[PDB]
């Protein structure tokens, strides 16, 4: 590998600044341009801005509202953008990418999603969904797991720590009185369950919580 | 400025079928034109930079082409995979500008939905809550209704559904519909059921559970 | 080595090494000014060698105060390289007509 | 002369491959390109392609799924265009031409007629049309001939081995069942047969036959 290493979320209260990081590896040269492109929830893409690290020097986006200042950070290989006094209109996931002066984004990171709410940080609630007890199962079978009561966005929900690919639906969260849930889905052989294990994990990157829940038949 | 015209937004093809997304440039600039591929909730990936060059990792099925202001990607047997969002970029004149870009969306052949009802954990009725989740999962095409009965009586209180954007395994769709109740209403009812109705079955596909 | 191809010769490397920093600080000095093409390296390379050797296209060139002071040095490195190129061919020429009237 | 030589036809099954050929003749600079060009049955050209025998160098369209590979053999003054991996989209006349490195096409090639289906090659049956028995002729005189059950297009049809030109009609075939065919009339002063002699010769270049069928009255 991962070339650009970007946090996953930052909330923020209205007024408030926030500065974003980004630390590159694999090859760093004199030459090279880190890029920031904000991205709203179900918009596009808009360059924000520019820094080369060498010479510190930052142009920006003058077509916007000026939130950004780029500074990088040449020893610890780090770019950083403060966005001050944030509004929400200024919610969004924001990426870095390098460029090597030709004009290309080749690499992006994953992006932080920064939430500007007055709402608190609260980890999920995980739960089971195991079949009930009255169900015919087929070739395959359907288990699934239940995070709710999480603000703010994003969760990263896995299956059996990534090694479970196929099969798998996570659905978008819902809002409710400030507090967000999402439901996710897999299916696997019915043979295979429960001889073979299956787990659901599930990272809140906002309050640093990763938690396991097992998905067995119910009692 | 630089003013790239991504038209249009959404382009609907058939397994299999060549498709070509259009970028417009509001003035001539060369060849300078890079294209992104963004699937639901991923980063944006590089697949052609200067119109037409190639980046090794991209199937061969992605070309590009252009040059002053009309710009093409073609990706020739749209597959699964292929399913997302894809962006023009501009670097012929400071700044660089972004398209405002282009879902593609398969049209497969209609599937049923696999329905799935869930009740409560006793981790969950522990703190005082009960969400009875129902999956209707890889139907096409995305219009579906699910219908919450409570003891063969309609619930419409309590119910939040959610559907998945087009799946890049098989082109089809999802959705989740969640009944959330305190323990209490939830104690006091007997048989819950969610009722699928689909344009593959004149019948609802209905998935029931009694507590007792 | 006479100093006039000492001097040819430095005046090449010098060149070289004022067309890589002029490439690299034309593209710095470049971005940040709308509607500026003179703004990735390896066309800024192509842009220095066309501004030093005063063939000067136009399909490029700097639009900023930064941009035209850096262009301005490489067009001076460039005409004197190349004039202290033929100031060391005439000093070639003239020792050897001097050899041979027999001078 | 005639400067370039194509072979008239191809046939190719779905999925295969085909190297069609262009031998030049006249003057061969080392400045010549040869071009390829693709025109689909009631469709315009498609410029494809273009190699420099000399150096051996090769540009494609890329506006199009790229099936060509051009290639010159300089000894044999011969262009080849390697087409793989062929569908019906892919079945059209393809011509070569002559361009001086001036930017036109000088001189083409009578282009080779490439059919991809699974059928087989079958060549043409011959028969003459002389009039019935029962027909008042004018001053002149209507003949034809019956060029049926051929696969793949084309054939050609001359009359008298090119000798008679006016009053000739060659009606495009027709297909039936996976085979062609095609009727050519032609329209000579009544006197002067059948004194002269009015023979239709029928090349099908599929499949190497060429053969003659003479018109003589009915007996």
């Amino acid at each position: 590998q991962v070339q650009l290493q970007q946090p996953g979320a930052e909330l923020v209260k209205p007024g408030a600044s926030v500065k974003l990081s980004c630390k590159a590896s694999g090859y760093t040269f004199t030459s090279d341009w880190i890029h920031w492109v904000k991205q709203r929830p179900g918009h596009g893409l808009e360059w924000i801005g520019e820094i080369i690290p060498s010479y510190g020097r930052a142009n920006y986006n003058e077509k916007i509202q000026k939130k950004a200042t780029l500074t990088a950070d040449k020893s610890s290989s780090t770019a950083f953008m403060q966005l001050s006094s944030l509004t929400s209109e200024d919610s969004a996931v924001y990426y870095c990418a390098r460029e090597r002066g030709d004009g290309y984004f080749a690499v992006w990171g994953a992006g932080t999603t920064v939430t500007v709410s007055s709402a608190k940080t609260t980890p999920p609630s995980v739960y089971p969904l195991a079949p009930g007890s009255a169900a015919q199962t087929n070739s395959m079978v359907t288990l699934g797991c239940l995070v709710k009561g999480y603000f703010p966005e994003p969760v990263t929900v896995t299956w059996n720590s990534g090694s479970l690919s196929s099969g798998v639906h996570t659905f978008p969260a819902v809002l409710q009185s400030d507090l967000y849930t999402l439901s996710s889905s897999v299916t696997v052989p019915s043979s295979s369950w429960p001889s073979e294990t299956v787990t659901c994990n599930v990272a809140h990157p906002a309050s640093s919580t990763k938690v396991d829940k097992k998905i067995v038949p119910r009692d | 400025d630089i003013l790239l015209t991504q038209s249009p937004a959404i382009l609907s093809v058939s397994p299999g079928e060549r498709v070509s997304f259009s970028c417009r440039a509001s003035q001539s600039i060369g060849t300078d034109i890079h294209w992104y591929q963004q699937r639901t909730n991923g980063s944006p990936r590089l697949l052609i930079k200067y119109a037409s060059e190639s980046i090794s990792g991209i199937p061969s099925r992605f070309s590009g082409s252009g040059s002053g202001t009309d710009f093409t990607l073609s990706i020739n047997s749209v597959e699964s995979e292929d399913i997302a969002n894809y962006y023009c970029q501009q670097s012929n004149r400071w700044p660089f500008t972004f398209g405002s870009g282009t879902k593609l969306e398969i049209k497969r052949a209609d599937a049923a939905p696999t329905v799935s009802i869930f009740p409560p954990s006793s981790e969950q009725l522990t703190s005082g809550g009960a969400s009875v989740v129902c999956f209707l999962n890889n139907f096409y095409p995305k219009d579906i209704n699910v219908k919450w009965k409570i003891d063969g009586s309609e619930r419409q209180n309590g119910v939040l559904n959610s559907w998945t954007d087009q799946d890049s395994k098989d082109s089809t769709y999802s959705m989740s519909s969640t009944l959330t109740l305190t323990k209490d209403e939830y104690e006091r009812h007997n048989s819950y059921t969610c009722e699928a109705t689909h344009k593959t079955s004149t019948s609802p596909i209905v998935k029931s559970f009694n507590r007792n | 080595s006479a100093l006039h191809w000492r001097a040819a010769g430095a005046a090449t490397v010098l060149l070289v090494i004022v067309l890589l920093a002029g490439s690299y600080l034309a593209v710095l000095a470049e971005r940040g000014a709308p509607g500026a093409q003179l703004i990735t390296y390896p066309r800024a390379l192509w842009w220095s060698v066309v501004t030093a050797t005063t063939v000067g296209y136009g399909d490029l060139y700097p639009v900023t105060l930064w941009g035209r002071c850096v262009a301005v040095v490489v067009m001076v490195a460039g005409i004197t390289s190349f004039g202290l190129v033929t100031a060391a061919l005439a000093t070639w020429f003239v020792g050897r007509e001097q050899e041979r009237r027999g001078h």
